[PDB]
RNA sequence: ACCACAAAAGGUGUUAGUUCAUCUAGACAGCCGGACGGUGGCCAUGGAAGUCGGAAUCCGCUAAGGAGUGUGUAACAACUCA
């Protein structure tokens, strides 16, 4: 019998947290999260999919489980 | 043989001590005409450590710095009657309030004469402590004696 | 004039460090005026207590890392109510001053500092 | 402001096992077992070790804070009680009527009764809470003690025993009878 | 300041309370009041202050300012 | 006969308290606000009346 | 929008902002301990020691302690506050 908190595993945002996005002219690619701007806007660049470096409002993408 | 500690005080000649000695072995009437050989100079508002070993009053006087710079003042007054305040302005005797403060018990915790003296020369409320000046203002020009009673 | 006082507690704990040698580090703990009054006119003659607000000492330790950085080993040993004692007897006579005397029913020392080392005393 | 997250700390000590699902509490200890509902709060338990769980709100205001620390304060009251227990002692006042307060069985239910407050016939009663004991004092006058394990049953059965006995349309400096909350401590002994 | 707010409730409006520079019943702006004490045109008359002019005829000028011109620090 | 330990105790619960003065609630001593919202929480308050 | 209403004053309901002071040179808050001595100062003396009442409003040790913020009391003790 222990501490039996069990998960709540979530996916964050983070610098280095690799996104799909999915409303825009980038339409469903793959970026990385490059810094955090603040609770809304993040700074992103996908280089080798072809999404170029910009700020986003994080409605237009959708957090991946991966990281890196 | 045992130890009986009482704190006595103001009165004129022979000026409610049965309530406080009753259970030290002392008498109530004699015991207020013991007290007049001690306060009789020193006619000025003092206190008395009265200390009874069980079986005779034997008061003490307790040393006190304000009383001495009543007893370097004016002592003019005989019993209730002087109609205002029974209060008189007085002599400044500078050098006589700092002797007399820097020898009684050496309390307040004081590393000088010139400490003693400031306190219990500059807490005068009754008396001028000058010729041409006055008390509570002259401890920051009282730099004289101070190695002397050190 | 509060950061006057406080220019002159840096600098009065400037002046009792580089003047003394020999530190006593003291657990004064719910200490009254009756027991500190009696410490005041007793230690007249060689031992200077310093009492005061030991996170004000943090600081203070931290600024002089310039000057004696030998004084590093001590932030560590300000945890705790404590005083200082400032002489210049080395172990004996001052600790036999602070401790064994005016006790009733906390006068203690918990640290020794001579020159750079610590000691038990 | 909405801060970005805040946390708080609680500290879980030996001879006790918490049990956090969704917000479903479980807390064991050496005196029992105690169950609390948190569904209506929005916080997120975290274990960072057996002995001290995290709670945190990401992307609240102030209330919802207040609402963390609050967490926090009812799950360390539910340690306490679950490893100390709840003990409060409360005194009488009266003045010329003594207050006589029985333990009776009424169908199964074990009502406390009040007579002769102020000289009333109403025989006043007041349930008695599941978890929460009652006994009376050893050689201390007037003296009533409920202990138990949380502080919500505890507290309120002696808010229900205090409060039955309100005066109505006197002097409350004057008429000052009643029965007071005295002590608030723990059952054991040392603590 | 607490004062004026206790007589602000008195008035109609909502009217506010400013603060003043300038020494408050004279013009002239307080640091500027301070560098024309030190030159010596500012003659003190009962509750409010003639100022020194250059324009004046030069003869009453000097005679009613007697403390402008010269070595005074 | 109170006894006095116990009419402190009393006095604790009852009569250390503070007036509000729209609202006529009664208020801890230390708190400032009064908690209601017909009233508007106003915060003019005054110690409560002991006896005599 | 016309347009079919709202005010003076408030609110620690919440959000943002200005200025000052303490400002990490451990701040406030809380809990623990102090809260000295001259000094029952001078007095009106049944009794007044901060404390039914009057004026002076100090000094030393200080880390800090008021010729004292209330209570208690024939007067103190004593709790408590800056």
């Amino acid at each position: 019998t222990d501490s039996i908190v069990k998960a709540s595993n979530w996916r964050l945002v983070e610098v280095g947290r690799v996104v799909l996005i999915k409303k825009g002219q980038s339409a469903g690619k793959l970026a990385a999260i490059v810094e955090i701007i603040d609770q809304k806007k993040v700074l992103i660049d996908g280089p080798k999919a072809g999404v170029p470096r910009q700020a986003i409002n994080l409605g237009q993408v959708v957090l991946t489980p991966l990281t890196f | 043989e045992v130890k009986y500690l009482y704190l006595r005080a103001v009165g004129g000649e022979v000026g409610l001590a049965p309530k406080i000695g009753p259970l030290g072995l002392s008498p109530k009437k004699v015991g207020e005409d013991i007290a007049k050989a001690t306060k009789e100079k020193g006619i000025k508002v003092t206190v008395q450590l009265k200390i009874q070993n069980r079986q005779a009053a034997a008061s003490v006087v307790p040393s006190a710095s304000s009383l001495v710079i009543t007893a370097l003042k004016e002592p003019p007054r005989d019993r209730k009657k002087d109609k205002n305040v029974k209060h008189s302005g007085n002599i400044q005797l500078d050098e006589i309030i700092e002797i007399a403060r820097q020898m009684r018990d050496k309390s307040f915790g004081r590393t000088l004469a010139s400490v003693t003296k400031e306190i219990l020369g500059t807490a005068q409320s009754v008396g001028c402590r000058v010729d041409f000046k006055n008390p509570h203002d002259i401890i920051e020009g009282i730099n004289a004696g101070e190695i002397e009673i050190p | 004039g509060i950061r006057e006082k406080k220019a002159e507690y840096f600098a009065k704990l400037r002046e009792y460090l580089e003047e003394y040698k020999s530190l006593f580090v003291v657990g004064v703990d719910n200490v009254s005026s009756q027991q500190m009054h009696e410490v005041r006119k007793e230690l007249r003659g060689r031992a200077v207590v310093l009492m005061g607000k030991n996170t004000m000492v943090r600081r203070a330790i931290r600024g002089f890392l310039s000057d004696l950085p030998d004084f590093e080993k001590l932030l560590p040993f300000v945890k705790g109510n404590v005083g200082f004692v400032f002489t210049n007897e080395p172990l004996t006579e001052i600790k036999n001053v602070i401790v064994s005397n005016r006790v009733a029913a906390g006068l203690t020392v918990v640290q020794v500092y001579d020159n750079g080392q610590v000691f038990p005393s | 402001m909405k801060y970005i997250q805040t946390e708080q700390q609680i500290e879980v000590p030996e001879g006790v096992t918490v049990s956090i699902k969704s917000r479903i509490v479980k807390v064991v200890g050496p005196r029992g077992t105690l169950t609390k509902n948190l569904k209506h709060i929005d916080v997120t338990f975290t274990k960072v070790n057996n002995q001290l769980i995290k709670v945190a709100v990401h992307n609240g205001g102030r209330k919802h804070v207040a609402a963390l620390r609050t967490v926090k304060s009812l799950v360390d009251n539910m340690i306490t009680g679950v490893t100390k227990g709840y003990k409060y002692k409360m005194r009488y006042v009266y003045a010329h009527f003594p207050i006589n307060v029985n333990i009776v069985e009424k169908d199964g239910a074990k009502f406390i009764e009040v007579r002769n407050f102020l000289g009333d016939k109403k025989i006043r009663n007041v349930p008695v809470r599941d978890g929460v004991t009652i006994e009376f004092s050893t050689n201390v006058k007037d003296e009533i003690v409920l202990s138990g394990n949380s502080v919500e049953d505890v507290s309120q059965n002696a808010a229900d025993l205090q409060q039955i006995c309100r005066v109505r349309n006197k002097d409350i400096r004057k008429f000052l009878d009643g029965i007071y909350v005295s002590h608030k401590g723990f059952i054991t002994e040392d603590l | 300041v607490e004062g004026l707010r206790r007589a602000r409730y008195k008035f109609p409006g909502q009217q506010k309370i400013i603060l003043s520079k300038k020494w408050g019943f004279t013009n002239l702006d307080r640091p500027e009041y301070l560098k024309k004490r030190e030159a010596g045109e500012v003659k003190d008359d009962g509750a409010f202050v003639k100022f020194l002019s250059k324009k004046g005829s030069l003869e009453n000028n000097i005679r009613e300012f007697p403390e402008y011109f010269a070595a005074q620090a | 006969i109170i006894e006095p330990s116990l009419k402190a105790l009393a006095s604790k619960y009852n009569c250390d308290k503070s007036v509000c003065r729209k609202c006529y609630a009664r208020l801890p001593p230390r708190a400032t606000n009064c908690r209601k919202r017909k009233c508007g929480h106003t915060n003019q308050l005054r110690p409560k009346k002991k006896l005599k």
